[PDB]
């Protein structure tokens, strides 16, 4: 049940704040999300294909 | 531009392979061979001999 709170008012801080989060793991495991943020350094030119081509060894 | 002379031969550019520029080709027709050649040169100077024209 509930304890002994019977207060009228919603409360006045959220519950992620005046409570735990209370999370479920699930067995097999989870995936991060694919993206933290949008920080990143980057590789660019990192493959071919254009340039002063095939004058280049085989 | 990278190349390999060994194959016996070598792709032609312009300035426009390296740099920012641009081909600044003009027309002309006298480096035909034909043109070339078709002009008079000496090959060096003769004499007739005396009396040829009514002789051996």
């Amino acid at each position: 049940s509930e304890g002994n709170e019977g207060v009228i008012i919603n409360n006045f801080y959220s519950n992620q704040y005046q409570n735990s989060i209370d999370l479920s793991a699930n067995a097999t495991g989870s995936d991060p999300p694919k993206t933290y943020g949008q920080f990143s350094n980057l590789l660019s030119g990192a493959v071919n294909a254009f340039s002063n081509m095939l004058p280049l060894l085989a | 531009g990278v190349e390999n002379a060994e194959k016996g031969v070598t792709e032609n550019t312009d300035a426009t392979a390296d740099f920012v520029a641009q081909p600044v080709y003009l027309p002309e027709n006298q480096t035909k061979v034909a043109f070339f050649y078709d002009r008079s040169s000496p090959i060096g100077a003769f004499a007739v001999k005396s009396g040829s024209l009514e002789s051996g």
